[PDB]
This record gives C-alpha cells, structure tokens and sequence, in this order.
C-alpha cells in the first residue's frame, strides 16, 4: 500500500518540510505509508513549477503537496485542471472556482472587514503588495464603496528595496498630512517586518496610531519590536496554544532535535508548517476514506507525457479529489472541512491585540457569526497660562528676589490659588508668550493668544 | 465676486465634513472648530450666524465619536435656517 | 420651519418659470410680476429683496419674447446674490 | 502551444496573453531565449525577451484627469488587464487630493447582469457623481454604455472619460447625441497619410 | 406636427431638428398618434437625444 | 381659555423657549411642573423636587 505523492518545496522552506516530516511520523499507519517524493525549486518561476509539475506527473504520483506565487499559481492550477491531479498548498487562497485544488489556508476577508467594523473605523490606509494577489484589495474597496469608507490604497511592493529610505519616510508624511492615523498592513512577514522598522525609526509608532497586520501569523513574528512604543496593534491567529492537542503537539515539537529537524525546536510554529502539518492529516484521511469506501486508485500504467497533446486525465484522479474535498478533521487550524470547489469552511480566526503585558486574544470569528468577543476587560503640574493686567496679574516690587509663583501678584493669581485649592493640584503661573489673549489670524488661520 | 445661497451650503457642509476628518475619533468635541473654519472659507452673510447654521446645530447634536460619515450623510440635506439672524 | 437656501431658491426660480410660461411672447414683459408671485409663494428672508435676486435681474436683462426656455435655462444657475439685503 | 513551436524549432514568436497566461509567457520565452513579440497590456516590472507593442496608457489618463480637473469621480475596472492601471491612479489620488471610487464590474456574469448596472449606477447616485472613469475591454465598454442610455445618465451634465487606445473602435453614435461629454485615447490617427493609404487598401 | 410624410431613408437629422424646434418652446409633454413602428422610430430617436 | 398648547402661555421665558427652540431645531411643548417648586434636595430622603 505505498502511496507515491510528490511534493514542492521552495527553497529557504526548513519549518514547514519539518513539520511535513513530524505529520509524515505522526499520521503514518500500518495499513498504507505514504511515499513522498521532495522538489525543491523557485516557487516563482512558472517554468520550474511547470517542470517539476510533469516531473511528478511522470513518476504517476496520486497527489502533490505544494507551494505557489501570485506568478506560478495559474501555472499550478490549469495543470492541475486539465492532467485531473489533486494539488494541496498553504499557500494563499484562490480568489475563483479552481478545481483539483484544496486550498489549507482559510480566507481572512471576512475577519479584516469584521475586524474594521468593530473598531468603527471610517477611515484609513491600506498598505498591500502583490505577492498573494489583489483579491483583499478589490474585497475592502468595494466594501469601502457600499460603506461609504474612505479607503488610501498604496502599493509598497513596487518601491524598490535598494532605493527605498526616504521613500517611506515621504510616504508616512503624506499619511501624517491627513491627520490619518488608523493603519492597515497587508504584506508578507518580511515586508511587514520592514516596514515595521521604518515606523519606529520614523517614530509613528507612538500613541494615536493603529496598526491591523492582517494575516494567520500575528503571533509568529517578533512583536517585541512596537509593544513597548504605545501604538495599538491587532490581527489574526491561526492557531490556538490553548487547546490540549496543539499543547501536546508543541511539548513534542519543543522536544525534537534541530539537527534532524531544522528550526523545529521552538516554542511556536509558522503557521504555513502548521497549515502543512494538517494537510499531512488530510491526506492520510483521504486516502484512508478511500480504502474504507473499498475503492482502488491504483494506477494500472505509466501516465506519460503531462505535455502530450491532446493532454488525457486518469479516472481516477477525480476519485482521489472527492476523497480530499470529503475529508473533516480536527487538527492545530481548529475544525478543516472544505467546500466543493476545495476552499476552507466553517474556520475559526481568533482575533488578538497585542497590549502592554503581551498578546491576548480578544475574540474570534467565524464563518457566520462574524465577530465575537471573549472575556472583556500620579499628579501633574498644572500649567496655568495667563497675561499682565492691572489689577489681575501684577509684577511684585521685589520680584526679582522671589521665584515661580510668587512673583506674581493679583486678583487672578488669588482666584488661581483659590481654584487649585478646590481641585486639588499644584499650579505653574506662566505668561503667554505672545502676550496676547486669543484670536484667529486671518491669513494663518492659526489660534494665538492664551 | 459675487456671492451665492447654494453655493456656500454645499461649500459649507463639504468644508465642515472634509475639516472634521482630520480629528477623527475625537469628533463630537471639534465640530464648532471645524464649522469655524468652514464659515471662514466659504464666507457668511452674517459672520455670527454662519455660512450653515442648522448643519451645524444637527451635527452638534447627532455627531458621536467615530460615527461622523453617517452624522454628516444625515446632517448636509438639513435646513440651513436664516442666514440673516 | 427652516426654509433653508437651495430649496428657496430652485423654488423661486421654478415658480417664476413656471409662471413666465403661461404668457406666451409677452415673456420679457411679465419677468417682474412672475417673480412678485414667486417670491410670494417661495417666501423671502428680507421681501424687498425677494427669494432669488440675481436670478431676476439675469431674467430681466437676458429674457426676450419667445426666447424663455432658452433664456431661464441660462439664468437659473446664477448666483443669487446676499438674501438680506 | 508554445512548445509545440520551440520543438519545430521557430526563431520567434508573436501572440497574446491574459492576466493568467502571461507569466508562463514571461517565464519560458526569458528562459528558453525566445522572443515573445504581442499586442497584448504590458507586463508591470522588467521582462526579457519580450516586446511589448502596446504603449503606456497610464500617463494619458492621469494627465488627461488632471487636464480636466477632476477632485472626485467613479472608476470602473474589471479583472482582465489587471488592476495596475487602477493601483496608479489610486496612488496619484493618494498624492493628490483625489476622491475614487473603485468598482469591480469584471466578476458580473454577463447572462444575468441586468440589475446588477441599475444597483451600480443607483451606488453611483448615492454620492451624486457625475465624473466617470471607464478602464475595461471594448465589449464592457458598450455595454456599460448601453446600459447608461437605458437608465438616461448619458444627458448633459455627465462626463465620462474611456481609457483605452480604442476610443474610436467602438461604436460611439450612441452617446454622441445624448449630450454628455466624453472623452478618450486613439493610438491610431486616421490623418497620417500612411494610415489613410493602409485605410484605402483595407477598405477593398 | 407631421411626422407621416418623412421618408424613413433620409430621416436621421429630421427629428433632431423636430426635437431641436420642440426644444425652443420648452415643451415637455407630448402626444404621440402614430403607427407602431413610427412611434418606436420617434422613441428611439428621443432616447438617442436623451430627452 | 380660548387658547391651546403652547399659544396659551406668554412671557420672557416663552419668547426666550421659542428662540431656543428655533435655534436648536426641535419642537416643543411647554409645560408647567406638577409640585409648583423650582427645585431642592431634601435632607432626609435624598430626593430632587422642583424642576
Ligand atoms: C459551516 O459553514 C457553513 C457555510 O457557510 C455555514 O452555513 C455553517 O453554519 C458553518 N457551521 C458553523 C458551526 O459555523
């Protein structure tokens, strides 16, 4: 019962291969063992992905678990279309009907909008590239259109990272012009991390800014960096520590070797390994459904030539895709089932806010509910500003002998005297500098005076 | 030039509205300041009543924190009142 | 009852067409009684002046007999003028 | 298709391509070392072994709004050349004091799209908008202005600006008598001699 | 006004000055009494000038 | 007693209710207090009278 799936992994990818490996140990069984073949190669290049494609295609896998870019996804889904081989990927959603595709990573285009009603926001800024497509994008303008959002829209993606110092700190400006503070990031990690950087070197990660990361790993990233600067900050997880089966998952995780699993040894995971672990279970289910339903995928002969025109689809590929899409397991995303067109269902994205003391979660959504919340949770100098007027605020003869307060004299130094009294504070008497008492300029249109 | 009716209120509401943006989330306390401004801009047949006073008034009392672009979708069809007295 | 600007005035200028209509080539000559009525029936904030000002007097100069349709599609988007004085 | 043609052994290639298809394109052509020549929207980025004839449109259009002064207007897109043109004039706008109005009218299935417009141009009358922007393919074009002289938004008082290099390709007499402005871009000029005599010789 | 005696070959112009000409009284209201076919031809030219 | 409503009361503090509420924009209807007091705290049981 050996069961030949191929596999893609980009290069630099170690957690997520590990955490194939660990779902390769753990779901394995006496009665069938699944046989990966790996590929490393440029997840970017559409002809690589196409040659690996067909190279697996050739070596009659029944399955392929893999990665794509907003470059090669089309390669990877129309072959995957016409040759009718089952593909399995972490990587982003699919924004259309693609079949012969089951996509791990649930859709967070309900979660953000949610996210962005709760907190009443009317307005803000929107930072994305184009790495895991514009769907998002084309999401919350058109929603900024029925809501009436007013929605800035900027690409950070095509700055380049050569060139690019001043370019944000001009960016972040034209963002301070507006008085905009509210801010959202939809980027990779990376870039995220980037930016994150040039927000503090800038400083606009003080009090009055809001930032909302959106993506499944708010907690897989340092975010050590802005916790401390006073700016609130909020996302999305993927993954709850809380629950037993990922608390037992991460003892055994934490236990493991990082010489034979490399960047395995941690406290958390990634969560694409996390997603990758999951489609392990999947798979193992699948095909075990498969052998339950007594039906037999097996392959007869060679599939040939994937580019051999006209292309021919096996059989049976269309049964192993119903046994994927059929599967319903429980796993470290929370409850995975799929529609039939092989997007996620019925996901749970736990909301967190990142606060002083740490991250905490602050809610969750889901697929219909929407957005529910969890468990809800000296004296300063007053600075007294004031004019010289007889007898209001008057220069004592000696004054010159004396200090703060008591240099002044008169019946608004009393009536100030006799105010903080009552409320309780210490006073600072200084004299406005302007000398004026207030007005508008109506050139400036600037407020002078007291 | 010469000066108009219409003119000033839709001036007077997108001026305001355009204006309470910048103080968003505070917006309940920035309103008359913002209606300052906008009267300034747009100009008033009567510099205490305003270039539109019963905007003004509407938004005052409706305006709460974070809802201003449904406050001001409701508030800039309103009366304006005599722009006189 | 606030009776606002705008609504006044594409009332006044309505009614004044409305009204200039029904003399047919005597048009130039009623302008002044058709706005009589109209200011009358959109009300006025100071009743010399009448609901738009600028408007009649655009009437008035441009308005020629038989050439009304022409004449106040012309005339109704001009400016008003100061409504209190 | 393509390595059908690489293994007779061709020295060029001339073609199309689709938001989907191109980086397969892109890919095998900068791999392979064929040169890929088409009519088709140009790749955002730099390309080898690839020759773009289509020009820029981007500069027209953000010129053209700006020649026209407009401060807020509705843009209408849809999927199939790809959003680049809309991400400029959504960064211009950022820069600018520009209020847009994007809308997606490329995922509306064209068998039942009947209310879908009325619903769009009932959006459109919410915030009163009378300045449109039409980025989209000569079919969604015609027919969005079908659609606009169905609901009477073509009367004057209307501007609407096509973007595109076929402003005269499509048929235009039905809103030219309607009395609203439009305006466009032609990258061929039917005045140059050469093109009258290619004219003369096509019309045969 | 007749609209009976216009040919249908050279009538493109015809009801854009007809309608042209109904512009200048400002008249709105219409009453059209004519055969189907030249009362769609009438409403198609009315949208087409979008009146 | 001729009168009704709000027509049936006169004075400075009437006037002053009518530019309020004129100014304010809302409608009114004037009524007079049913223990005919301005208003106090009584010592005792703490409750508001008047106004
Ligand atoms: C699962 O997903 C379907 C699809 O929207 C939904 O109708 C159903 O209520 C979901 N179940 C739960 C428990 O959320």
């Amino acid at each position: 019962n050996s069961i030949q799936i191929g596999g893609l992994f980009p290069r630099g990818a170690d957690q997520e291969y590990s955490a194939f490996r660990v779902g390769m140990v753990q779901f394995s069984t006496s009665e069938f063992r699944l046989t990966p073949h790996i590929d490393n190669l440029e997840v970017a290049n559409s002809f690589a992905v196409t040659n690996a494609f067909c190279s697996q295609f050739s070596r009659g896998v029944y399955a392929i678990f893999g990665f794509y870019d907003k470059k090669s996804v089309n390669t990877i889904t129309s072959f995957c279309g016409t040759l009718h081989v089952s593909f399995i990927t972490p990587s982003f959603p699919t924004d259309g009907t693609h079949p012969f595709v089951i996509q791990m990573r649930p859709d967070l285009k309900g979660a953000l909008l949610s996210l962005i009603e709760y907190y009443q926001w009317d307005k803000f800024a929107y930072l994305y590239d184009s790495d895991r497509g514009l769907s998002t994008l084309q999401a919350v303008l058109d929603s900024a259109a029925e809501k009436k959002w007013q929605v800035t829209a900027i690409n950070v993606g095509n700055i380049n990272n050569d060139k690019k110092d001043e370019t944000y700190r001009s960016l972040f400006q034209d963002l301070e012009l507006k008085g905009e503070r509210r801010v959202i990031l939809d980027c990779e990690r990376d870039k995220v991390n980037d930016i994150v950087d040039q927000v503090i070197t800038i400083g606009k990660h003080v009090k009055g800014y809001h930032y909302i990361i959106a993506n499944l790993g708010f907690t897989d990233g340092d975010l050590l960096k802005i916790q401390f600067g006073g700016a609130e900050v909020s996302g999305f997880q993927i993954v709850d520590y809380d629950d037993s089966l990922v608390s037992k998952f991460i003892e055994r995780w934490s236990t493991l070797e990082e010489k034979e699993y490399p960047g395995a040894h941690t406290a958390t995971i990634k969560y694409t390994s996390a997603l990758t672990y999951d489609a392990v279970q999947v798979m193992t289910e699948a095909f075990r459904n498969l052998r339950k339903q007594r039906i037999e995928i097996s392959r007869r002969g060679n599939a040939g030539d994937c580019l051999a025109n006209p292309a021919v689809p096996w059989g049976q590929g269309v049964e192993i895709e119903r046994a994927l899409k059929q599967v319903q397991v429980e796993g470290l995303s929370g409850n995975i089932k799929f529609d039939q067109n092989g997007k996620r269902i019925n996901y749970t994205i736990n909301i967190m806010e990142l606060k002083t003391n740490g991250p905490r979660k602050i809610g969750y959504w889901s697929e219909v509910d929407k957005m529910v919340v969890t468990l809800t949770e000296e004296q300063k100098t007053v600075v007294v500003t004031t004019i010289l007027e007889s007898p209001y605020v008057m220069m004592k003869k000696n004054h010159e002998m004396l200090e703060g307060n008591e240099r002044y004299e008169g019946y608004c130094v009393d009536l100030a005297a006799e105010i903080a009294k009552h409320c309780g504070f210490k006073y600072k008497l200084t004299i406005v500098g302007d000398g004026k008492y207030g007005a508008r300029d109506a050139d400036t249109k600037i407020w002078d005076g007291m | 030039g010469p000066a108009d009716c219409c003119r000033m209120k839709e001036c007077c509401t997108d001026r305001v509205n355009e204006c309470l943006q910048r103080y968003s989330g505070r917006e309940d306390k920035f309103v008359s300041f913002c209606y300052q401004e906008a009267t300034v801009t747009c100009g008033s047949f009567n510099e205490i009543v305003g270039c539109c006073y019963g905007y003004q008034m509407c938004m005052i009392r409706v305006v709460k924190p974070n809802s201003l672009s449904g406050a001001h979708e409701a508030c800039k069809t309103v009366s304006c009142g005599n722009p006189c007295a």
